């Protein structure tokens, strides 16, 4: 007798695929979601060049 | 003459205060000597607008 070895297996097999993975999808998307930030970065002096003068 | 003009005429600037004008600023009075000089609306988001030196 092995099974259990086996089933422990397909019990790892299944895997959770964590949510470790769509968070960071999320906080990849912060990430990117950063690019779109450190776009804003340039506009953040520009708008304001504009709001103060 | 002796005594502080008491406005632009007399000073020998231009009669109207406003024609005295900045880019920034909206006209220059003399008042018994003391020049007071009026800021312009916007050009700064900043509290100037209008207001006088
Ligand atoms: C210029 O500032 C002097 C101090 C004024 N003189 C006096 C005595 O207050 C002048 O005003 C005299 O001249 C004007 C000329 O039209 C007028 O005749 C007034 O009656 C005077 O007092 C001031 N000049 C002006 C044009 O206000």
């Amino acid at each position: 007798f092995t099974l259990i070895e086996l089933m422990i297996v397909i019990a790892i097999v299944g895997i959770l695929a964590a949510v470790a993975l769509p968070a960071y999808q999320d906080y990849t998307a912060r990430a990117q979601v950063s690019e779109a930030i450190l776009l804003a970065e340039g506009q953040k002096s520009a708008v304001t060049e504009y709001y103060l003068n | 003459h002796g005594k502080w003009p008491e406005n632009n005429t007399s000073a020998g600037v231009a009669s109207s205060p406003t024609d005295i004008k900045g880019k920034y600023v909206k006209e220059v009075e003399v008042k018994n000597g003391v020049v007071t000089a009026t800021m312009l609306s916007s050009g700064v988001n900043n509290e100037i607008k209008g207001k006088k030196l």
